[PDB]
């Protein structure tokens, strides 16, 4: 048959759009457009996770990707190697043409032949991905603030028990060099300095006390703004789904819209 | 862990004038005494000492000189204060208190490792804690590049160490291209010494011009002709023949510089101080074991289920297919399932990496599943002593980047994310009753050893673009005749794609192929650096190539890019990183970019380990330069802490009150102290002197940048520029803008080679930090609107300006600037320009600012598959162009300026390989308009590489008078 009709055959798509078409697809998935330079055609088949591409060649209505040209159609030439395997050409790719991309199921996203009513459904979904859009690149500036944000906080908080670290070495110091101190101005009768000594440990515990406590708070509002960012997350690991398959269908749209109207 | 903030204390921009200090002397009392804010420490600590005497066991203190201060910095750092000059304000403090301690240890080393921490932004003993074996020997095996370098630099005494300093900043040729020859008087230049003018040739050496008196230095910065190179080579010379400026330079008695030199000494630090089965012996397939993970963030009913999805990865390329796990529930994350790869173990590369994140699938519309990554990560498969990988592993998974839609991510960095706060997988790798480790080169190449037509076609095929079209039939036509290709060096690159990396036995032949393959050219090797060749003999090879013939105005042009691919490298310590280290510590103006480079990404904690410790080999290394990096740093860091207090706490008060608050904090003696007498971080050869108060202003703006004025203290500083301006700039991405000036700096180095004096004003532009850079201020220079402030308007002004002999001067240059930025702009596909994006000199200079997006950005947010005119020249600029002339676009300055666009459009073109790759060396770098090679394929468009020479010209005659509404004629 013409090879418009086949569905496999694409035309005048890129090398980027057939990655597309092929990303994450099983082995043996093929299409085949015209080339870049614009052989005239070129074989894409997955094999190992990659895109191999098999040029066609065409010589005074002969085709074939190596000469001799055996094959008179492209079509007759795609089909032979849907039923037998690529090793009788080149033993690295050892794989038949098995999953073809048709040209038919993206007909199928568009459901108006009405060039008034694609046109309609396009301004619906365009307006609905910008709106998506926007939305979501808001949600990705509270996201990167509040990761950041976390960040300071938790480096803050390292410096309060570095600080209470410290501190909490003083008391010691001071035990340490009180006792001995004490003891004397004990059997010297100087109560007044044991006071002074004793006030002097007060003040040290109470500020001890006010920056344990403003850890405290530091991490209690580090809990919290650790909460928003996991709900931040989740909300953006919902909407990313829906704006890429939206922007697909907007770009459908397009598609149909371009195809259906005049061309150069 | 880096500042949080920029300011004086931990919630605090900035101290009162007084503020109240907790003092823990060593006798255990506190002692709380009020301090002026810019006070320094030696006499708070004489302060405190006359104050401690009225508290309890004064007596067994020590005296006030035996001891000093330590804090806790906002860093998380005990920092011991040595330098007891330093102001309150000045010491980062995260609370406001100082503990008397004695001095203890190795002295010198803590002021060292101090000014390394200041620079790199991270304390160094940070380093220290780390317990990845990796890391430790990169520490000490990098400082035989340390020792080299500062070796070479003190073995020819005083000349050596000046050429560090004061580097040549000539070209990489001695040739004089014809159109710069011909500004020559019968080759020859008239130059001025300081007057005592003399005409003399442009070959002569410095020292005959020297001799023609009857060292050399620029006049107004501190660039040095200390060098034997052709006048003309020389950078300076070369642009005034151009412009046709008169050189005005200066003579100095070498002794005069050589006792300026401080003669830098490096010291080895701390830590340098303080049965295997092969891969090939191995017989089974490679499988590993997806235990599990800890938690996933997502909505139960908004998401089906969650699976684990991996693959083997050889670069950019898998090595076969990809391989899921069973689809779990989001809340038990478990699997516990040997996964099995279509890959012989033997066959495993030296480079080969695995792949793996947790993705979301949700089949709730039609039949078509979506599927989203929630987290990813990356591991190397060989560790860096060779061994493969064995046992239980564990590994925090990075955050998805922004704009990334596959599954995986190659591209990015390999190790785990050092954030515990996040999704942490448990794998298990095998074993094999031993340590399994890489066939050494000389134990495998056994294992390599064990026409005319295609003349035409392999020749053909190396003229192609690195990410050109190859068929399968070219792979194997390349594989069997790769003996034959030596004889075409620079096929290299598309014969190692034809490799079957899956294969040890096709992967050993290769090897010995590079091992004898002749160098080619340096914008060639620099495709073998990409994260499309991870191999190390590759690489090893491109780095050769560049120690070779890479010479340093190329190394300091490709410096970003090459910074970049140091995040494809498998390992910390390489043959680049050896490299790129070695030239940052022999030639300073190389060290400073590199430095800045680094320092600017250490936010990004994909790389802030690997770039801090590179950092921390070159700090300690640099010589007396990391005493003027740390001043500039300083500058940046109050810069920082000004405009934060303007958009934070002052972001709802008027201009006049934020200019009071401005100059208001600018005369404090902490801040004239800082901002003045530094060098520029956009150009160290510019001295940034005192500060021009009355200059500076807050940019009437929504972002609220700085333009800031420095005096420029040279002697001769009239003769070059007086005054230095830059815009300071805290909140917007500016690598974008960075890139963008850099390629169009490259692309009007391409057109004076090939004889097109398409002048561009490649003003400086540098990322510093997180959203935070500088950006040249072109004197005398207003917008397109401005100039509006009728379509004779913009040529009016411009005869208004430059009148009578000074006109023809203005026009050509106006033209002579659209043809650069009207063929840059459609190449790169620039954000669309307007008159508030473009901008005029007095002398006809046109400077567009603010580039923003570039290649096909508007495809992602319009599905419009069109290649657009960013640039239109409107009746404005065409009026100028033709003199005044109506019919502008049928007149004979029209059609010179065709000609000028016509000519660099292609000589871009026919340098495509270098652009194709700068782009792909920058594909890992985070840029949301650069992730994958298909985001590249906009200037392959632009180039229109599938299409003829000529087809490429009929294409770019089309582009532009489908956007001028015809005109363009040939
Ligand atoms: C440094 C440049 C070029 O020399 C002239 C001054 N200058 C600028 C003046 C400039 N304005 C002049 C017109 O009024 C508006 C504003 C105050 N707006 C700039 N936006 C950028 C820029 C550049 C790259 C990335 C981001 N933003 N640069 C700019």
């Amino acid at each position: 048959m013409s090879l418009q009709d086949a569905e496999w055959y694409w035309g005048d798509i890129s090398r980027e759009e057939v990655n597309e078409k092929l990303r994450d697809t099983a082995d043996g998935t093929f299409l085949v457009r015209d080339a870049s330079t614009k052989g005239d055609y070129t074989l894409t088949l997955r094999k190992g996770g990659n895109n191999k591409l098999i040029k066609i060649f065409h010589r005074d209505g002969k085709y074939g990707f190596s000469d001799p040209l055996t094959f008179s159609s492209v079509v007759e030439l795609i089909n032979h190697y849907r039923n037998e395997s690529l090793a009788q050409y080149n033993p690295k790719l050892d794989v038949k043409l098995l999953y073809p991309v048709s040209k038919y199921q993206q007909d199928q996203v568009v459901k108006e032949d009405n060039i008034e009513a694609v046109g309609k459904k396009l301004h619906e979904y365009n307006t609905q991905f910008q709106e998506k859009s926007r939305e979501y690149d808001r949600l990705y500036e509270e996201y990167t603030r509040t990761s950041q944000e976390i960040q300071m906080k938790r480096t803050a908080i390292e410096a309060f028990n570095e600080t209470i670290k410290i501190f909490e070495e003083q008391c010691q110091t001071q035990e340490r060099y009180s006792k001995e101190y004490i003891e004397k101005f004990k059997r010297e009768g100087n109560e007044k300095e044991i006071q002074r000594i004793m006030h002097n440990y007060d003040k040290l515990k109470s500020r001890i006390s006010e920056i344990i406590d403003s850890r405290r708070r530091l991490e209690e509002d580090l809990k919290k703004q650790a909460a928003e960012y996991r709900e931040i997350d989740k909300r953006m690991n919902s909407i990313k789904p829906d704006l890429i398959q939206l922007r697909k269908t907007r770009d459908q749209y397009l598609m149909w819209l371009t195809q259906k109207g005049v061309r150069q | 862990p880096p500042r949080p903030s920029s300011g004086e204390l931990w919630g605090i921009h900035l101290m009162p004038p007084r503020i109240l200090v907790e003092c823990l002397l060593p006798n255990g009392m506190i002692v709380t005494l009020e301090c002026l804010r810019e006070a320094t420490l030696i006499t708070i600590k004489h302060e405190l000492f006359k104050e401690a005497r009225k508290y309890p066991l004064h007596q067994l203190l020590q005296d006030e000189s035996s001891y000093i201060f330590v804090s806790v910095t906002q860093e998380a750092e005990r920092e011991e204060f040595f330098d007891e000059t330093r102001r309150l304000c000045d010491l980062r403090l995260f609370q406001p208190f100082l503990k008397v301690i004695e001095p203890v240890g190795n002295r010198e080393e803590k002021i060292l490792n101090r000014e390394i921490g200041f620079a790199i932004g991270m304390p160094v003993c940070e380093f220290d804690m780390v317990k990845d074996p990796e890391v430790q020997d990169f520490r000490r095996n990098i400082l035989n590049v340390c020792k080299e370098a500062v070796d070479l630099r003190d073995l020819n005494s005083p000349h050596s160490r000046a050429m560090y300093v004061y580097p040549p900043n000539v070209e990489s040729s001695p040739e004089l291209p014809k159109h710069i020859y011909n500004k020559l008087d019968k080759g020859q230049i008239i130059v001025v010494i300081w007057k005592y003018t003399l005409k003399i040739n442009h070959d002569c050496v410095p020292e005959q011009v020297i001799a023609e008196a009857i060292i050399l230095k620029v006049c107004g910065c501190d660039e040095y002709f200390l060098e034997k190179y052709p006048l003309s080579q020389y950078k300076y010379i070369r642009s005034c023949i151009m412009l046709g400026r008169m050189p005005n330079l200066m003579l100095m008695a070498k002794e005069s510089l050589y006792s300026q030199l401080p003669m830098d000494c490096f010291t080895m630090p701390s830590y340098s101080r303080r049965s295997t089965k092969s891969l090939w012996v191995i017989n089974s397939a490679l499988r590993i074991k997806i235990l599990c993970a800890t938690y996933v963030n997502v909505n139960i009913r908004d998401i089906d289920k969650i699976y684990v999805r991996t693959g083997i990865y050889h670069g950019g390329e898998p090595l076969c297919d990809n391989v899921n796990t069973q689809r779990v529930p989001c809340s038990n994350p478990r699997w516990n399932e040997w996964l099995n790869y279509d890959i012989y173990i033997p066959d495993l590369p030296r480079a080969a990496r695995l792949c793996l994140s947790i993705c979301s699938v949700k089949g709730r519309k039609g039949a078509k599943e979506e599927h989203c990554p929630l987290a990813w990560g990356n591991i190397n498969l060989f560790d860096y002593t060779d061994t493969l990988v064995s046992g239980k592993m564990a590994l925090n998974l990075w955050p998805v980047p922004h704009g990334l839609e596959d599954l995986l991510n190659p591209i990015g960095v390999t190790g785990s994310n050092p954030n515990k706060e996040t999704p942490c997988l448990e794998l298990e790798f095998d074993w094999f009753s031993s340590v399994v480790k890489f066939p050494d080169m000389s134990v495998i190449e056994e294992h390599a050893n064990w026409r005319e037509n295609d003349k035409e076609q392999l020749k053909a095929i190396s003229t192609r673009d690195p990410l050109s079209e190859i068929t399968e039939q070219e792979k194997d036509f390349l594989w069997s005749h790769r003996h034959y290709c030596v004889t075409i060096p620079e096929i290299l690159p598309k014969l190692l794609l034809s490799v079957k990396w899956n294969s040890r036995d096709e992967v050993a032949q290769m090897y010995c192929l590079v091992k004898d393959w002749p160098p080619i050219k340096p914008e060639q090797a620099m495709e073998l650096l990409d994260c499309n060749y991870p191999d190390p003999m590759v690489r090893g090879f491109a780095v050769r190539c560049l120690e070779k013939y890479l010479t340093d105005d190329k190394l300091s042009q490709y410096l970003i890019q090459l910074v970049q691919v140091l995040k494809y490298e498998q390992y910390l310590d390489n043959l680049l990183v050896r490299f790129l280290l070695k030239k940052a510590l022999t030639n300073q103006r190389i060290g400073h970019f590199f430095f800045w480079h680094l320092k600017s990404e250490m936010h990004n904690k994909t790389v802030s380990q690997r770039f801090g410790l590179l950092l921390e080999s070159y700090c300690r290394a640099c010589g007396m330069y990391l005493k003027h990096l740390n001043r500039q740093v300083e500058a940046m860091e109050k810069l920082i802490n000004l405009t934060d207090i303007l958009k934070q706490e002052k972001k709802d008060e008027t201009q006049k009150v934020q200019m009071k608050f401005l100059v208001e904090q600018m005369r404090r003696p902490d801040f004239m102290d800082a901002l003045q007498g530094f060098l520029s971080p956009l150009n160290p050869a510019h001295q940034l002197g005192n500060l021009r108060l009355e200059e500076c202003r807050i940019m009437s703006s929504a972002k609220r940048p700085l333009k800031l004025n420095w005096e420029n203290p040279d002697i001769m500083s009239e003769l070059l520029f007086q005054n230095n301006e830059i815009m300071f700039k805290n909140g917007d991405d500016l690598r974008q803008d960075m890139l963008t000036l850099q390629i169009i700096r490259i692309m009007e180095n391409i057109w004076q080679n090939q004889g097109l004096d398409l002048r561009m004003l490649p003003y400086g532009c540098l990322s510093i930090g997180d959203c935070v850079g500088l950006i040249e201020w072109v004197r005398n220079s207003h917008t397109i609107m401005q100039i509006q402030c009728n379509s004779h308007t913009l040529h009016q002004w411009l005869k208004d300006k430059n009148k009578g002999e000074i006109y023809d001067a203005a026009i050509d240059l106006f033209t002579r600037s659209c043809a650069g930025y009207c063929v840059a702009t459609f190449i790169l596909g620039i954000g669309d320009r307007h008159n508030s994006n473009i901008m005029v000199k007095d002398d006809g200079q046109l400077v567009h600012i603010d580039f923003g997006h570039f290649l096909d950005h508007k495809k992602k947010k319009f599905g419009y598959k069109r290649e657009r005119v960013p640039f239109v020249l409107t009746q404005d600029f065409l009026i100028v162009i033709s003199k005044g002339a109506q019919e502008c676009t049928k007149t004979r300055e029209f059609e010179r300026f065709q000609e000028m666009c016509y000519k660099a459009y292609l000589a871009i073109r026919q340098h495509a390989n270098l652009f194709i790759n700068l782009f792909s060396m920058m594909l890992g770098s985070g840029m949301p308009e650069l992730q994958s090679f298909d985001d590249i394929a906009y200037i392959r468009k632009t180039l229109a590489l599938d299409k003829t020479e000529q087809e490429a010209l009929e294409y770019f005659m089309k582009q532009m008078n489908d956007a001028h509404h015809g005109g363009w004629t040939t």
